[PDB]
């Protein structure tokens, strides 16, 4: 099993709610990579960690390198995509081309579609958790509310995501299934496209998830035509009716719609379309692509409290070391 | 700070 005394803390790339992420290098073998630091305290572990495993043959998908774990913390040793996430690319360009958004939204239906054929169920796509690579492309990552093991025709009910992409379905407390991607991929779409998220322009964050439930998704009269059809397909408030959410044509469907036509699906999977954008990769290591509000943290790990680290169950923790064989 | 895009925490309840 590896340990933290294998690896060099250089940076604090990311911060969530539930991981503190780490730029690392393994000192060994010279290899740079990210370290998410998820607490006990906060925590599932047979899912996300299997789901890294799967991700790991894919190439829009954040892989796993190792696990290893700690009296307070489990570390996941991933990839390192060194061009930063949609988020941090979103707030300096403020809004994308319908070209540029088509570009990154077909390699996320790519990814998705591959968890959504193995039984995986992303819920938590957002700005966040896609990444820009060096080359211009995108990578998946942060696999927290992954659900595992759909067999064709299952459901689930567990109430989770970010409040801005949670779907309808899951507002109504509805059972669901891989319904609730394609509705974060269209928030996440009108958002590249509009500039803001179709739901911000009891009271505060009861009162988004009455607007998620009961406002219109009104689209600028600035969108094409296969846009705001690409929108209202993917923002329809009915799962039955919703595109991508039709029993075996799903993703076919989504191929054929106006907006994702003209475009090569087989080229995108094997990475042969150019990027409409190429992050300059600036700085050490490429992070001033990432904000300043971690990269000027300092670059270590919070001290432990002995009266709070001796309640966790570390009986729940126990294959948790894992090494990646290629 | 004031930004177009904030970041938002996953939620699981
Ligand atoms: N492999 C990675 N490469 C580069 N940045 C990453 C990587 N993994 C995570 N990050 C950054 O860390 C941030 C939060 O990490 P995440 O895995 O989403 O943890 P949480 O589940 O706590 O949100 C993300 O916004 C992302 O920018
Ligand atoms: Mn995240
Ligand atoms: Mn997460
Ligand atoms: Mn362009």
């Amino acid at each position: 099993s590896l340990g933290l005394q294998d690896f060099d803390l250089l940076r604090v790339i990311g911060r969530g709610s539930y991981a503190k992420v780490l730029l690392v290098r393994l000192k060994k073998t010279d290899r740079i990579y990210a370290m998410k630091v998820v607490k006990k305290e906060l925590v599932w572990v047979q899912t996300e960690k299997h789901v890294f495993e799967q991700a790991s043959n894919h190439p829009f998908l954040v892989g796993l390198h190792s696990c290893f774990q700690t009296e307070s913390r489990l570390f996941f040793v991933i990839e390192y995509v060194n061009g930063g996430d949609l988020m941090f690319h979103m707030q300096r360009q403020r809004k994308l081309p319908e070209e540029h958004a088509r570009f990154y939204s077909a390699e996320i239906s790519l990814a998705l579609n591959y968890l959504h054929e193995r039984g995986i169920i992303y819920r938590d796509l957002k700005l966040d958790n896609v990444l820009l690579d060096s080359e211009g492309h995108i990578k998946l990552t942060d696999y927290g509310m992954c659900k595992e093991g759909l067999r064709p025709g299952d459901t689930t009910s567990t109430f989770c995501g970010t409040p801005n992409y949670i779907a309808p379905e899951i507002l109504r407390g509805e059972d669901y299934g891989f319904s609730v991607d394609w509705w974060a991929l269209g928030v996440l779409m009108f958002e590249m496209m509009a500039g803001r998220s179709p739901f911000d322009i009891q009271n505060t964050e009861d009162y988004l998830f009455q607007v998620i439930l009961e406002k219109q998704i009104r689209i600028p009269r600035s969108l094409s035509v296969k846009a705001a059809s690409v929108l209202k397909s993917f923002l329809n408030k009915d799962p039955k009716e919703r595109l991508g959410c039709h029993p075996q044509t799903g993703f076919a469907d989504i191929q054929g719609h106006p907006f994702f036509r003209n475009v090569d699906w087989d080229m995108m999977e094997q990475k042969q379309v150019v990027p409409p954008f190429k992050p300059n990769i600036s700085g050490e290591f490429g992070l001033d692509n990432f904000d300043s509000q971690f990269t000027n943290e300092p670059v270590q790990l919070t001290p432990d409290d002995d009266d709070i680290v001796r309640k966790i169950d570390q009986s729940e923790f126990e294959g948790f070391e894992y090494i990646n064989p290629l | 700070r004031m930004r177009p895009f904030k970041r938002q925490g996953s939620v699981r309840r």
